[PDB]
């Protein structure tokens, strides 16, 4: 290369730029803006130069996603193919309706009345706007679609209204092939809400040892205990994992961006919780006071607002264990794996094979203890010392077998088993109660009792 | 409870780089290497008869920082060719800047104050040159973390 | 760290000996490169720049799933 | 990172000659030889309460040098005689110059200041005659290499 | 009753703002920035033949303000300027305004009434500039909660 | 606001020339060359008798001048001898001009006033000779950007 300058300076406005370890989302939309199943992203800039259109599904939960205290540098996409896509106008609006739509760039202008005559008067300037895009009215909503391979894209925007695509790939068949792709992710959301989709990814999501997290819209999250009509309570039955939480704008803000940016960068070995955590763009939760100890039962968190903040109460997933106890076993189990992997290969590699003898075994102490279990304690996750009550200590042990007691048919397969080790959780705090008291004029004089207090009544016999 | 270690690298004095001018000192004695100190308190407290207590803040960062070096560096003849030239022309001013290893930091703007006495015995001796620094502010740069914000209750 | 290799008597070829001439020592070195040019990126705040992240744990350098 | 030696010839006290009108002095005591101090500060700092500092440079480089001598030297009567002889005629001053081994050296005109105690004991005792020079700036002619120039970003 | 914190902030003596003509003055030196003082007594008490007690209110307001200053501040040079041009032409009266912090402040015309001794010595020396002041009544201004307090007052 | 280094290059004692007729002056001594100092105040205030303040320039500007010198120098021996000419013949005023360093400075007319008191001691002494000045008014002079400065303060 030739350098004119032997020093040269960059000069930018607004803002110096902001690199560490995370875990990566993924959000299964539906789009066709890519032959590819899955594709990362750093910015929503690159979402739109990659034909997105602003407020589209995609773009609104990557949007939220980096907006989190703890919002990871890097969210991924999948991808469903679109059959069609909807505008839905059930609702009153008073308002110009600035609908952003793309073609492999315009913003349609829409003035307000009642939906049936603002979803006609969408569906005019659609046409004769462009020829290679469908677009009709039906009641009240208009249905988009497009005519040819060309990539169509619509947005949001100044209006009350939401977008509903649709695909026919079900979401059951679909995660098979992503994962195939790429295998670098941790968060599962998925766009398409409906109560199978949702439960067949969930099922994925367990045996892939994946967290699967979705809002929802749906009244009956706080509907009385009996009525079991909920997506909410279908999952309670089943023993599932999942994080859900009940939201109003679920369905237009794809607010599971907001959950997932205060947890990409929260590691879990601190052991800390979902507890009073803010999220920024989701509303707090209205619904009375009962409603709100109805969705409790239901495993139905909820964003509350509290002395003029938001904060997020409770991340108890629908089996009823809270999420951090959940994040931590899924740590344990990485960090582990990794740990004594990676020792094998720093061995196998130098010639020198670790070998199945009482002379190499116990080594394994050593690498356990230093990579997961020394963390834990530094940061706290990982409870150490002594027992009063119990008389028991929580110091963390690790027992290894001896040569003479593997069974012969072990040792012709070449495999180890029956390593067992113990670790005690250290709980965070989230609930107090006090007992004040107030004292008018004068309280009366009080014991004058000079004697240790005896801890024991003499009869007891 | 278990005893933890503080920091994952250990303290390497010769990581400890002292810039004076621009160029790296080298010849240090002994015993200590740098020491910092201020001038007078940071905050000084109004005590009252009856309990009312009021405080002020001051506005005098001046310190003076102390080189130990050996009787048989260049720098000791760099330091008083110097001197002589600050007192002949009149310019006195020369930048500062100590780069910490695993603590605090420092740069300012520093000047010659003191000579240091010189002995010559049986063994090789030390010399002290004084210099003083327009504010003694410890800055830590290095360490990463930002919980100023999350302290206080004030 | 240089380093010097030298050989061993028994390990002279017969004929070397005879013409008294000694072969095979050799040295490494590394050489220190000067620097010749440098980049700078400056940046230039307008006003009021948004509150920073409050996350105060210590940065995790890889992410636990690699498998 | 290697140790690396400062000055390739070893510090030979014998080499300290010290020069005291011309004649070479003989009789040095133990541990200490020759001690150099000067009066007062070089640069004084006028602190402000807003923050502005202002310096002022000395004038006056008085200095005491202060020599170590055995009893049974005879420098020591020279010492006395000398000061009795500046006492009745009046004339005080003499040259003094000081040559370092591998450090800094010294050349001015100096007097005799102040005359020592005489302990007499058991073993053989030890007397610091205290001498004045009229300037007490060390000089590094000895040392090779001008980086004063090179050095300083002021 | 137990100890208690007079204020929430600390005073800060670089928060204290002198303007003289309209521009803030830099220089400063030692321990005493600014020194507000009065010239007479607001009230004079006569006594009298039978034990009455005469008070006359004083209607004079006239105060004088010692600035101290480095002799390296431009400063010195700005007022002895101002000071040759007020001989040549007659202006002399320019205003003065000194904000405080978490005390009293001023607000008023002042004038340059001595000129200070020059000191050439070993260290760097100090000049105390004289300016009188035509009111020298001190403002709560800042101080919040002082209205209230006024009226709260008796006496008859 | 942080701190702030006031110049560039530090006050230098030396740096500071004195000259009385024509010659510069060597021998001072302790720890305070020269005191430049004025006789009266530049304005004299009166009060009224309905809060009025009237306000009268000064027109006399003689001042004073320490020299401080050791009992060891020849320009004591110079200025005896100019006394005693001066007193026999009756020319007694002669130029006087101080060049400051980073401060103020002084050039006018001036002449002398009183002799110092000799004092033989143990130690070496020290006299001070007063030096009368026609005019006391500091020049800024060297002092750099004190034109703009004055015509930018504001006064009615």
């Amino acid at each position: 290369e030739y350098q004119d300058k032997v020093v040269d300076v960059e000069v930018s406005l607004g803002t110096q730029p902001i690199t560490v370890g995370f875990e990566t989302p993924m959000f299964l939309a539906m789009h066709g803006n890519f032959p590819e199943r899955i594709r990362f992203y750093v910015s929503t800039a690159g979402m739109v130069a990659d034909g997105f259109a602003v407020g589209s599904p995609a773009y609104q939960f990557a949007t939220n996603a980096f907006a989190g205290n703890f919002a990871p540098q890097r969210v991924a996409i999948g991808r469903m193919s679109i059959d069609s896509s909807k505008v839905d106008f059930t609702g009153t609006t008073n308002t110009e309706q600035v609908v952003v739509n793309i073609t492999l760039v315009k913003a349609v202008k829409i003035n307000v009345n009642t939906p049936a005559q603002i979803a006609t008067a969408l569906a005019d300037a659609v046409t004769a706007d462009t020829g290679k895009a469908t677009a009709v009215a039906t009641g009240t909503y208009v249905t988009v679609t497009a005519v040819s391979p060309n990539v169509v894209s619509v947005g949001k925007g100044a209006g009350v209204y939401k977008i509903v695509n649709e695909s026919s790939e079900t979401v059951a068949t679909v995660l098979p092939s992503v994962i195939a792709e790429n295998h670098n992710w941790y968060f599962l959301a998925t766009e398409a809400r409906s109560d199978a989709d949702i439960v067949a990814a969930a099922e994925f999501a367990k045996a892939n040892y994946k967290l699967h997290i979705y809002n929802s819209t749906d009244v009956d999250a706080y509907a009385p205990e009996n009525s079991a009509a909920s997506v909410f309570d279908t999952l309670k039955s089943l023993s599932y994992d999942s994080l859900g939480t009940s939201d109003a704008g679920a369905d237009v803000d794809f607010t599971e961006g907001s959950v997932i940016g205060a947890m990409a960068a929260n590691d879990p070995s601190y052991g800390d919780s979902l507890h009073l955590k803010t999220m920024p763009g989701m509303v707090p939760f209205a619904g009375s006071d009962t409603q709100r100890s109805n969705a409790w039962s239901r495993n139905a968190n909820i964003y509350r607002g509290l002395y003029g903040g938001g904060s997020y109460i409770e991340g108890k997933t629908s089996s009823g264990q809270y999420v951090d106890v959940i994040r931590f076993s899924h740590w344990v189990k990485f960090r582990m794996e990794e740990s004594v992997f990676a020792y094998m290969k720093r061995r196998s590699d130098m010639g020198l094979s670790m070998k199945m003898s009482d002379e190499d075994l116990p080594v394994l102490k050593s690498v356990l203890m230093n990579n997961p279990i020394n963390i834990g304690i530094r940061n706290g996750g990982i409870l150490t010392g002594y027992d009063t009550e119990n008389k028991v200590s929580y110091d963390p042990t690790i027992i290894i077998p001896k040569r003479a007691n593997i069974p012969t048919n072990d040792l012709a397969a070449r495999i180890l088993r029956d390593v067992k080790v113990e670790l005690v959780y250290n709980n965070s705090l989230h609930y107090v109660k006090i007992r004040a008291s107030v004292v008018l004029d004068r309280p009366a004089g009080q014991s004058t009792n000079a004697q240790t207090p005896m801890s024991s009544s003499a009869v007891g016999v | 409870n278990q005893s933890k270690i503080l920091t994952l690298q250990a303290y390497d004095p010769a990581k400890v780089l002292v810039f004076i001018g621009g160029q790296r000192v080298s010849g240090f004695a002994a015993d200590t290497k740098i020491v910092i100190t201020r001038n007078n308190d940071n905050i000084s407290v109004h005590a009252g008869v009856d309990g009312e207590i009021s405080n002020a803040l001051s506005r005098d960062n001046t310190g003076v920082m102390t080189l130990s070096l050996q009787n048989t560096a260049k720098w000791n003849g760099y330091l008083a060719q110097w001197q002589r030239q600050a007192n002949v022309t009149g310019l006195i001013y020369l930048p500062v800047q100590v780069e910490g290893s695993q603590g605090l930091s420092l740069n300012t703007i520093g000047w010659i104050q003191k000579q240091p006495d010189l002995s010559y015995g049986t063994e090789v001796g030390q010399m002290d040159w004084e210099i003083g620094v327009l504010d003694a502010w410890l800055s830590p740069d290095q360490i990463q973390g930002i919980a100023a914000g999350i302290t206080g209750l004030l």
